[PDB]
């Protein structure tokens, strides 16, 4: 059902983003239609005018999951028309003080929601005016998802085909356009209770980040930072869940330059490995350093051997495991055996490495994920 | 045997992700919560959000297409 929001509602959202050092992207209502089913930009014009008066630095999307519009509002908007609508919105932004803002879309569902024709006709029509192509992904239905589903490499692997199908459409219409996961998580319908909000959620989240980076996705937008759905990073008491801590550790250690790692074992898909240059905005590490992250979905400890010539380097381990008694269904996580908690409402804890003895294999316990920084790697691609 | 050998490709960046690679959403549905003002006002929530800077915050979801801006409304 339709509902209105106030200048106050815009101010609260803007200030949250601004004071948190985040870049706000605001989804405009795409179901405001003329008799001819053109997009009606008049409400959006009011909003752009208000945000202008305030000096708000905001970027834009138009519509959410347009593939669902027939299901959700008994209105069918083909991709050609939605493309035409993005072109009108782009002309508005150019004729506003938002001339230099970004426009993203079209926020289509994943390939399994049979969205290929809508995305292709959209990119043919309106692809010239979008700064990135946005699409959505969920692995599972929140109502039916099981604990085994969250630990299943066969579930994780389906994401690879989803990404290849999106790139196939984009390559055919706007080759070299940036591709964003504009909205993504474990399980649709608000998440899976006691799964989407636990240590168990981290296998899907860290693997999606690893595959997204490896396969050429530029940005991944986690559904949600905070809200009603069980896939929230922060719960209703404002307490960070295990995926929040995973996300913070990822940010601190993983750089923008994506490399590749692979297991020589010919099978399982149970041991999943990703390799980037180390984040150099991080002051403990230097140019050339590598960050390996790994998931172990085996039910035993696995020992990773670094290849030549990295096999005698100093390595800092950052191993995440649940705080008991609830194991993988825990909402509390330990980093190298120390529980991660806010020090107080204004202060995050240090994220303390465990240095390993040089030349040791990397120990990864059953049902665990870990970052490993290879110090003094001296990788010229990371210099 | 529980020992696994890794192969690494290190010759060149295969991709360059944004510094904002790990970004977050707030569902447009939250703006229909009476507590919306209290929640996003939380200094605690702001501390946690700052931890993920740099990032995009996407405001959107099903409710995107069922929200109307009222410059009259308080
Ligand atoms: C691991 O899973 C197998 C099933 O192949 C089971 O029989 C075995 O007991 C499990 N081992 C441990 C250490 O839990
Ligand atoms: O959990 C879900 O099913 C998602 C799907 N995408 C739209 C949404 O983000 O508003 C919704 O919450
Ligand atoms: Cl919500």
């Amino acid at each position: 059902k339709n509902s209105t929001y106030s200048r106050s509602s815009v101010d609260v959202l803007y200030t949250f983003a601004n004071c948190s050092g985040l870049d706000l992207i605001f989804g405009l209502n795409a179901l405001l239609r003329t008799a001819d089913l053109q997009w009606n930009s008049s409400n959006a014009q009011l909003l752009l005018d208000y945000c202008s008066s305030k000096g708000y630095n905001i970027s834009w999307e138009l519509g959410n999951e347009p593939n669902s519009f027939l299901k959700k509002a008994d209105i069918f908007i083909n991709g050609s028309q939605l493309g035409e609508d993005f072109i009108q919105l782009h002309k508005l932004l150019r004729k506003s003080t938002f001339k230099n803002a970004k426009l993203y879309g079209p926020d289509v569902g994943q390939p399994r929601r049979k969205t290929a024709k809508m995305l292709k006709s959209f990119l043919k029509a309106g692809g010239e005016v979008i700064d990135s192509v946005t699409w959505h992904h969920y692995y599972l239905n929140g109502r039916t998802a099981t604990r085994e589903d969250f630990l299943n490499p066969d579930v994780l692997d389906i994401f690879i085909s989803s990404v290849q199908k999106v790139f196939q459409v984009v390559e055919s219409t706007r080759p070299g356009k940036k591709v964003w996961l504009g909205e993504t998580s474990s399980a649709y319908g608000g998440g899976a209770p006691l799964l989407s909000d636990t240590f168990a959620a981290g296998f899907m989240w860290l693997d999606k980040l690893g595959l997204s980076a490896r396969m050429g996705i530029e940005v991944v937008m986690r559904q949600v930072f905070f809200g009603a759905g069980n896939y929230h990073l922060v719960d209703e008491n404002f307490d960070p869940l295990p995926d929040y801590w995973l996300s913070l550790l990822f940010k601190k250690l993983v750089g923008t330059k994506v490399l590749m790692a692979s297991v020589q074992g010919s099978k399982r898909r149970k041991l999943r490995v990703y390799l980037h240059c180390t984040n150099t905005d991080n002051p403990r590490y230097k140019e050339g350093d590598l960050t390996l992250y790994a998931i172990n979905l085996h039910n035993v400890t696995k020992y990773l051997r670094l290849p030549y010539p990295f096999s005698n380097k100093q390595v800092d381990k950052y191993l995440l495991r649940p705080l008991g008694p609830h194991g993988l269904l825990s909402k509390s996580v330990q980093l190298n055996g120390l529980t991660l908690k806010m020090v107080d409402d204004q202060t995050l804890p240090p994220l303390m490495e465990k240095p390993l003895r040089p030349g040791s294999s990397l120990g990864l316990p059953a049902f665990s994920y870990s970052f490993f920084v290879i110090r003094n790697a001296k990788v010229a691609a990371c210099i | 045997q529980d020992v696994v050998d890794l192969d690494f490709f290190t010759q060149e960046p295969l991709h360059l992700v944004s510094p904002s690679f790990l970004s977050v959403t707030i569902d447009a549905n939250l703006a229909t919560d009476p507590r919306f003002l209290i929640l996003l006002g939380s200094p605690k929530l702001r501390t946690l959000a700052r931890g993920l800077s740099p990032a995009y915050l996407r405001f959107g979801g099903t409710k995107t297409d069922f929200l109307i801006f009222d410059p009259k409304k308080e």
